[PDB]
RNA sequence: UUUUUU
């Protein structure tokens, strides 16, 4: 029951930790409610881990939560409320083409998981993946390639 | 065509075998393939709770396959499939089942038929018999057996029998065990067997059980075998195994519905907390009437405890996953499918008034009356009839709601304030204070006995009287706490008597201990009101302002600000627009008369502005005109607009423009009018103000001719008032008096005495000084100038 | 607009329908709760088994008539069924991503071989429906005890 | 999962203020895609599509005040407009030049609609009846009646025999043309409606009322089939798919929702206006929208086919 | 097409099954395209995806196995990789019988022992073709710095007939004995510009080796203009209609500005850290020959073909894992392939660029010459 | 201190 009593608008700031392969920290200025549901996260991360190492598999607890370096998730955080994408460029040192690519990487989970949130049987969880995804999708990070079009 | 019908696309399946059969017509394929495609598209209708449109197709199906019979009848399939036809309209509440059958299938070839429920499935059963006949297969077999269930269940259903119905349910067995030896490896025989085993008329749950279990082992991959013994074991108390297998069955197949509810049950039966998310995904799947009418009663009952307005239980589900909506259309399905249940109707009743959706929780109330007139609880039948009554009252036609109120035992208190508010809506106020009075009687929890006195006070007031319900709203206040609706009345009361004194005693008592209070916009316009009594004038757009300034949210608040400035005080006409246009950005629902008041202001403004587009006064008052259509201010501003742009354009000199559309406008006026309940004295004030600059207009234009038929119509239809007859009067003397002629004294102390018919208006006595210049006696005009002056400073 | 005393007296003394005591709320109704699980039982049913197919002149092939045949690859299904004669699918369907749906046979597999040579059409097993009645689930423990029907 | 949406062309500065109502009408057998739009002006802008861009054709005026409705017919070159200024003069669409003028204020009309053969024009009125008027044949043959209010909304069903009014306060009348009468009054949503749609083939009546909600109706029935709540405002207009599978709804939160209805869900949303928008519109084959807002632009998306 | 059945043409790269995409389409009639976030027209003929939509989808019926003829793998010699080398095995096994299979390759030692094993996997015959001679051969130079101001002196190591020569080495080493950061290498890259631009093999490619450098040498570099006036105004106009469909905000923020002043110019940058509006474009305004200088990186070396008239190198080594190694033969292979251009020049340039000390020519030898690599199989378990 | 896909 991690992520069914959060904000739709935290969720995605929380998953954002899976898949923006930067260079990765903790934060400074971030709410509670954030810097416990990173806590929860990694330590779910943590019981896999002990339940893979602790069966016969070779990958050691640490390397198996060294995958999850969270470091845009405040960004992505400000980039789902309407924030334009001039604040976020400035907000942190990373190059602005691996942040379109995590965004791009993120909004097409939280929509995988508005599809799979039907099949466990949480309705509130598909109300809030098909809220968070429809929500991150509307500007130039989202900019049709030229090719095909 | 057949390839297209494979993939679904049936539309464009039916398109080309019409093309087909309209160049060949005995083509028995094509003919075969329209009938397998109106029955799909039928299934596919039933699957969504749409009975009409399944009824259509299957008519139109049966009429395509006896097209086929009529040329080749030794093929079986043809009869099989119109078994399945027949058969497949089980469960669509007859009296929706009327289907037009005509020809071979009935013996002999006579005209048409129409045949009713019980007559479709024994024709299912015929055909099926017959297809049999001919082609001896498993299939059919089990069909027909099926059907003979479906035919029983029928029967029960109805109440029409029972005990008589013995030996179509042994048929139905002895069909459905000869398919099962002829083929004892098939998953879709066993589980039929095992399903009819367990019918309420035969109850032989160990063959049930057997049969399901085989059908599981026969074919592993089986979501509806092992849902069928999840029921199995759910009736028969077995709570923990039926949860087994329903867990393992969703195991098997994510998206089948029958396990969900039967999960929903189960939580339910158990008490546990997620049991209204997961009726909430039934819903979300597809139509079920068990998850729907478990999901109402969840809605309706979470609804009624009052102390979840701030869970977020309450807030999160009803509010944001719109809860109440959902519940309404669901309800309307289950409602076409069953009707025979009454609380369904009731919790339609309730969600529809929820909604304020008036008209359809009447009907539903009704509909809940014509079900429970015999029952064995007359309470219930009681408690329908104050609602349906309530309804009534609330939209119109109070005779029907008295007649309803009047046919319940008047006994407890929510039936006689019911009945005592009808009273007084359709008048007879010596009965509603009766009523109210009567009910006063039994009464506790004293919120409710102060808000009967405060409606004793209105009714008796109503009639005069207005000493006793003063009176009565001073005993109201002695009650042990005040309930700031006794407390607001009394100040309404005050300021309808031209007295103050009361009034701000009123006002300080409702100010000094009410907090609770969540409006924040009737006390501002208490206390402007009652300023204004006393004709302060000034006093008033100050107390409003302070307001604002307190809370400076609010768009009404704002708003009413506008408002008051183009009333009172409209020499701060530019703070008003400014005011006017701050509450029309901080929403859009306040656009209507935020936007009238500030288009008012800019018309008192003058033309103050740097002559830019798209700002000036006519543009917002036609912004305002399309977003409410239906007042009519905003007609009425839409003629000053005009006229003003006209006297703009002539100021520059270039030219008059936007010449003729009065007429229009005050029949729109008029006509909007006509449908304001009562502000008699503003609506007239509106009408007489809009007849009048009408007539002007038409002056100013040139169309005298029009304008002299509107004043004679005018006046030819009701007794002179002494205003338009000045109207008239102007409209004739314009020709005259613009070329220079001589004028008899006739027709001058003729005018002088019509001016002095109305007096009171410095207009008129302004236009008779132009008058006295124009044939020249200017100290005549100078005096009528002067009484002008006087009239205004007074 | 009308002036704020009229307004004010129209607001609160046009009628006592305003007050709190006839509003939606202030009745405290109830419904009473009756499921019904007999409802959920479902029964499918069986397929065609005929197709009116066609007929070919045995050179040069001309529709001579169409005679009905018996179908063969039915009871086969797109969720039980690995092989290129299964129904093809739901509907319109999602690409990718889809449990519950049988992949084709990979190509160097082909694992269909047997005969069940009866083939009769007659061919009632004689199956005992009250002598001896299995009553335990697939996977369970225990199943239930019903009292024998005569 | 979606399709590729996507704006193909953005025109700065349209009119000089709020455009209120847009027709796009591939009225000529080949591909002609000449759109239409009304503003507050007189202005009554005729552009056209051909290639990649919208290309001002035609800029006729004979009104004084802001047009509120504009329509293009699909048989004949014509087009007609109303406004406030009680006059319902319709243009030739080919030399750029009034054809008609009728006389007909607020309480004779209030939006346009042309008739499926293009022949009729009806319209709606405040008393509450519906006017059919004709075009090049004179004036008002026979008015349908309806015991209600202002009526805000009209609309054809595309093979004919149908008739739709939507009126303020909810209530919604479903009128059959071969005889002229009453088949059933809906009470829908309310408050006023001031949209409605037909499908293609005329079985799915979609409403749009003022709360945010998007009834959607069953023709020959009572029946609805759920209700779409994704707005946040006002809706303002709904334009339905040439195929029957989607439909267009413009609100007044500032966003154009597709929606379809199989699963009465929104499959992608555009958030390219800055202020209200009064008119979506499909074209011909549908593949491509037309969005005019109240800030004085024009938008031409791409929905695939 | 001509037999009405369907074929899927498979591409590893995210960016390299769009080009392809558009050339399909524009040759012959309906090509949709699958991938993560595209779906144009999931009903043609010629679907063209990423692997892993095809893997899914053979989990799956999916349907489309039912029509298809052909497989097209194009770049098959991705199944070495360590991470991805799982999913061509997934797929290759996993395909029904009637499916015929295309594998495009890049002429690897052990092609016998690879088709053998598809073709017993299978049970149908498998033809193994592998050609040589690569039309417009390359030449292998080496640029060191001297008298950076014009003076540009290029000593040839490598020749269209693959004999080292070690005479040219040993002029540079001599060179660099008698000899004896960014100041340095500024006029490194304008006395390559000066040697370049006298003659008429200008449309040089830059390989940098990390991102900051990748736009840092090009914001050093800082004058060259290399365009006429129509290409000023075609430059400007594609750019601009292509650029302006999108709204006001998203159109003036750093990056953007500053990539169209480079592009203004006759310069780009194609490295990871931009928008992928600005890598589109760059490409779309380096097919044309209407931008005159690129300083791309490898993305662009692995994602197309493309040919250039000058490719120029920068260093040796490159960091991937924890390690800061050499280009292996297998990498240099491909981005000194594609240096000459096809009919508009009689051979290519590759232009080794050792700056930092002795070229070492013993590791040389075994980056500009040597085996590719064989063909190994990264099998491995997933859940 | 480079690169990549559901």
């Amino acid at each position: 029951n991690a992520l069914s009593t959060l904000r739709p608008e935290e969720i995605a700031a929380l998953l954002s930790g899976l898949v923006c392969q930067s260079p990765g920290d903790a934060g400074d200025q971030l709410p509670n409610t954030l810097k416990q549901g990173i806590e929860r996260v990694r330590a779910v991360a943590k019981r896999i881990g002990e339940v893979q190492v602790a069966c016969g598999l070779n990958q050691t607890v640490e390397e198996f939560v060294g995958e999850l370096n969270f470091g845009l998730v405040e960004v992505v955080y400000e980039w789902a409320r309407g924030m334009p994408f001039s604040e976020l460029a400035g907000l942190s040192g990373t190059p602005e083409g691996l942040v379109v690519r995590c965004i791009q990487r993120l909004a097409e989970m939280c929509r995988s998981l508005r599809g799979a949130a039907r099949l466990v049987g949480e309705p509130v969880l598909g109300a809030k993946m098909e809220t968070a995804a429809t929500l991150l999708r509307r500007d130039i990070v989202f900019a049709a390639s030229l090719y095909t079009q | 065509a057949a390839i297209q019908q494979i993939l679904g696309k049936y539309k464009e399946a039916v398109a080309q075998y019409q093309m087909i059969i309209k160049k060949k017509e005995d083509y028995v394929p094509a003919l075969k393939g329209l009938g397998e495609c109106h029955l799909m598209m039928a299934k596919a209708a039933l699957v969504d709770y749409l009975d009409g449109k399944a009824v259509d197709y299957i008519e139109k199906a049966l009429e395509y396959f006896t097209c086929a019979l009529q040329h080749r009848a030794d093929v079986s399939c043809l009869w099989k499939l119109a078994g399945d036809a027949c058969t497949c309209l089980y469960a669509v509440a007859p009296s929706k089942v009327n289907v037009h059958v005509l020809g071979v299938l009935l013996g002999q070839k006579e005209g048409k038929q129409v045949l009713k429920k019980n007559e479709l499935l024994h024709l299912g059963g015929r055909c099926y018999g017959r297809a049999l006949k001919l082609m001896s297969t498993s299939n059919t077999w089990c069909d027909l057996g099926i059907n003979y269930y479906r035919q029983a269940q029928h029967l029960a259903e109805t109440g029409s029998n029972m005990n008589d119905l013995k030996e179509l349910l042994e048929k139905s067995l002895h069909c459905l065990k000869k398919a099962v030896r002829l083929d004892s490896n098939n998953h879709l025989y066993w589980n039929a067997l095992g399903v009819v085993a367990c019918y309420s008329g035969i109850g032989n749950y160990a063959l049930a059980q057997h049969c399901f279990i085989k059908s599981i082992q026969s074919e592993q991959i089986n979501a509806v075998a092992w849902t069928n013994l999840g029921v199995l074991y759910l009736t028969n108390e077995n709570i923990e195994q039926a949860h087994e297998a329903f867990k393992m069955a969703q195991s098997l197949d994510p998206s089948y519905l029958m396990c969900w509810i039967g999960q929903a049950l189960i939580a339910e039966a158990v008490g546990s907390y997620d049991t209204m998310d997961l009726f909430r995904h039934t819903t979300e799947l597809n139509m079920h009437t068990e998850g729907a009418l478990g999901y109402a009663y969840w809605v309706c009952t979470t609804l009624q405890d009052k102390s979840n307005r701030e869970t977020e239980l309450y807030q999160y589900n009803i509010l944001q996953m719109n809860a109440i909506p959902a519940a309404q259309v669901i309800l309307n399905k289950y409602v076409e499918r069953i009707q025979n249940y009454a609380p369904a109707f009731t919790m339609l009743g309730y969600l529809n008034e929820h909604l304020q959706l008036k008209k359809e929780a009447a009907n539903a109330y009704q509909r809940a009356i014509l079900l429970l007139q015999t029952a064995e609880d007359q309470d219930t039948y009681n408690v329908a009839i104050r609602n349906y009554g309530r309804l009534l009252c609330s939209t119109g036609e109070y005779d029907k709601a008295i007649q309803a109120f009047k046919s319940t035992p008047l006994e407890v208190l929510e039936d006689i304030i019911g009945f005592a508010l009808a009273l007084f809506m359709k008048g007879l106020y010596k009965e509603s204070s009766k009523a109210y009075e009567r009910a006063l009687s039994i009464v506790e929890s004293e919120q409710d006995k102060a808000h009967i006195l405060t409606a004793l006070a209105i009714t008796e007031y109503k009639q005069g009287k207005t000493d006793v319900a003063k009176t009565l709203l001073f005993k109201c206040s002695i009650l042990k706490e005040p309930t700031t609706e006794s407390l607001q009345a009394l100040c309404a009361l005050g300021l309808a008597m031209q007295d103050a004194t009361l009034s701000k005693a009123a006002l300080n008592e409702l100010l000094k201990h009410i907090k609770h209070k969540d409006s924040n916009y009737q006390r501002c316009l208490l206390t402007s009101a009652i300023y204004a009594l006393q004709g302060r004038s000034v006093a008033v757009q100050k107390q409003i302002s302070k307001a604002v300034h307190s809370n400076p949210g609010d768009p009404a608040l704002w708003s009413l600000l506008s408002r008051v400035v183009a009333q009172y005080a409209q020499r701060n006409a530019k703070g008003g627009v400014v005011a006017g246009n701050v509450a029309h950005i901080l929403d859009s629902n306040h656009g209507k008369k935020a936007l009238l008041y500030t288009a008012v202001n800019q018309l008192a403004m003058g033309s103050s502005s740097a002559e830019d587009e798209k700002n000036t006064a006519l543009k917002t008052i036609q912004k305002a005109a399309l977003l409410s259509p239906g007042d009519p201010a905003i007609w009425a501003g839409l003629m000053a607009a005009c006229h003003a742009d006209d006297k703009l354009a002539l100021v520059n000199n270039t030219q008059p423009k936007r010449i003729d559309l009065y007429l229009a406008l005050l029949s729109a006026v008029s006509a909007s009018i006509k449908d304001e309940k009562f502000f008699e004295n503003y609506n007239q004030s509106l009408e007489k103000w809009s007849l009048s600059q009408a007539v002007t207009g038409l002056i100013d234009t040139g169309r005298i001719s029009e304008a002299e038929t509107l004043c004679t119509k005018n006046l030819k239809s009701n007794p002179d008032q002494p205003a338009v007859i000045l109207l008239l009067r102007q409209v004739q003397c314009k020709p005259l008096l613009e070329s220079q002629k001589p004028l008899p004294d006739a027709v001058l102390e003729e005018l002088q005495k019509t001016v002095m018919s109305n007096s009171t208006s410095v207009p008129a006595w302004q236009w008779l000084a132009h008058v006295y210049q124009s044939q020249g006696m200017m100290r005549a005009a100078e005096m009528c100038y002067r009484k002008s002056l006087q009239l205004a400073s007074q | 607009a009308p002036d704020l005393q009229q307004e004010a007296e129209q607001l609160f003394l046009s009628s006592p329908a305003w007050l709190p005591l006839h509003g939606v709320e202030h009745s405290a109704r109830k419904w009473q709760r009756k499921t019904d699980p007999w409802s959920l039982l479902a029964v499918l049913g069986a397929p065609v088994p005929s197709d009116l197919q066609a007929q070919r002149h045995p050179t040069t092939g001309q529709i001579l008539g169409y005679k009905e045949v018996l179908l063969e690859n039915t009871n086969l299904s797109a969720t039980t069924s690995l092989s290129l004669r299964r129904p093809p699918g739901p509907a319109s369907q999602s690409l990718w991503g889809n449990p519950t749906q049988y992949p084709f046979w990979p190509g160097g597999m082909d694992e269909p071989t047997i005969t069940d040579l009866n083939t009769r059409e007659e061919a009632e097993e004689e199956i005992d429906f009250e002598k001896d009645l299995l009553t335990i689930p697939p996977g369970f423990k225990k199943g239930m005890d019903f009292a024998p029907k005569d | 999962m979606t399709n590729q949406y996507g704006i193909l062309f953005k025109q700065e500065q349209a009119h000089d203020d709020a455009i209120w109502s847009v027709a796009w009408g591939t009225n000529k057998k080949e591909n002609s895609e000449t759109v239409v739009t009304g503003s507050l002006d007189d202005l009554v802008k005729v552009w056209k599509w051909r290639d990649e861009r919208l290309d001002l054709q035609w800029s006729l005026e004979g009104h004084q005040l802001g047009v509120v409705s504009v329509d293009i017919s699909h048989t004949l070159p014509i087009a007609a407009s109303s406004s406030l200024d009680a006059h319902i003069r319709l243009w030739d669409l080919e030399n750029g030049k009034q054809i008609k003028s009728i006389d007909a204020g607020p309480v004779d009309a209030w939006t346009l609609a042309f008739s499926p053969d293009s022949q009729y024009l009806a319209t709606g009125t405040h008393v509450g009846k519906v006017n059919i008027f004709g075009v090049e044949s004179g004036k008002k043959e026979y008015s349908l009646d309806t015991r209600g209010k202002f009526i805000l909304s009209i609309a054809y069903s595309p093979d004919g025999k149908y008739l739709a009014s939507g009126a303020i306060d909810g209530i919604i009348n479903i009128f059959d043309i071969a005889t002229g009468k009453l088949l059933h009054t809906l009470e829908g949503h309310a408050m006023p409606i001031r949209s409605l749609t037909f499908s293609p083939d005329s079985q799915l009546l979609v409403t749009a009322s003022d709360d945010g909600y998007i009834k959607i109706y069953d023709v020959q029935h009572a029946n609805l089939a759920g209700t779409l709540s994704g707005h946040a405002s006002w809706v303002l207009n709904v334009a339905f798919c040439p195929d029957d599978t989607h439909f267009v709804s413009s609100s007044s939160d500032k966003s154009v929702k597709v929606w379809d209805v199989g699963t009465r869900t929104c499959v992608h949303t555009f958030f390219d206006h800055q202020d209200q928008v009064w008119g979506v519109k499909y074209n011909g084959n549908g593949s491509k929208i037309v969005s005019v807002g109240d800030d004085q632009e024009i938008h031409i998306y791409d929905c695939p086919i | 097409q001509k037999h009405m059945t369907r074929t899927i043409y498979t591409s590893p790269i995210k960016a390299l099954s769009n080009q392809k995409f558009r050339d399909f389409r524009n040759t012959f009639g309906d090509v949709g395209l699958l991938t993560g976030d595209v779906q144009l027209h999931p009903e043609a003929s010629c679907l063209i995806m990423t692997t892993e939509i095809l893997r899914s989808m053979l989990y799956s019926g999916s349907d489309v196995i039912r029509d298809l003829e052909w497989v097209i793998f194009d770049e098959v010699h991705y199944i070495n990789d360590v991470e991805r080398g799982v999913v061509w095995e997934e797929v290759l096994i996993m395909l029904p019988d009637h499916v015929s299979i295309i594998l495009l390759s890049a002429t690897v030692p052990n092609a016998l022992e690879f088709a053998d094993w598809i073709g017993r996997l299978k049970r149908r015959q498998i033809y193994v073709i592998s050609t040589v001679t690569r039309p417009v051969p390359l030449e292998h130079y080496l640029f060191t710095g001297n008298s950076s101001k014009t003076q540009g002196e290029l000593f040839l190591l490598l020749d269209s007939r693959g004999a080292f020569h070690t005479k040219g080495y040993y002029a540079a080493v001599e060179a660099k004995k008698e000899r004896m950061g960014p100041a340095q290498d500024r006029g490194v890259y304008l006395s390559l510009l000066a040697s370049l631009r006298t003659r008429a093999q200008l449309p040089v490619v830059v390989f940098t080796f990390s991102r900051g450098r990748c736009d840092e040498q090009a914001s050093g570099l800082t004058s060259l203009d290399l365009t006429t006036s129509s290409e000023k105004s075609e430059i400007h106009l594609f750019l601009q209609r292509c650029l302006a469909r999108l709204r006001g905000s998203d159109r003036q923020l750093p990056q953007v500005l500053h990539m169209s002043e480079l592009l203004n110019r006759g310069l780009g940058v194609h490295h990871s850290g931009i928008l992928p509006i600005l890598k589109e474009i760059v490409e779309m305004l380096f097919s044309r020959g209407l931008v005159k200088v690129l300083f791309a990186t490898e993305t662009f070396a692995m994602g197309v073909n493309m040919p250039a008239r000058t490719v120029v190198f920068d260093s040796m080594r490159k960091h991937d894992g924890s390690t800061f190694r050499d280009l292996l033969p297998g990498e240099y292979v491909q981005m000194a392939g594609r240096a000459g251009r096809r009919g508009l020049d009689p051979t290519g340039t590759v232009i080794l660029l050792c700056k930092g000390r002795v070229p070492e020519m013993a590791d040389l030898h075994r980056m500009m010459m040597g085996k590719p690599s064989q063909l190994q199989s990264q099998f491995r378990l997933t859940y």
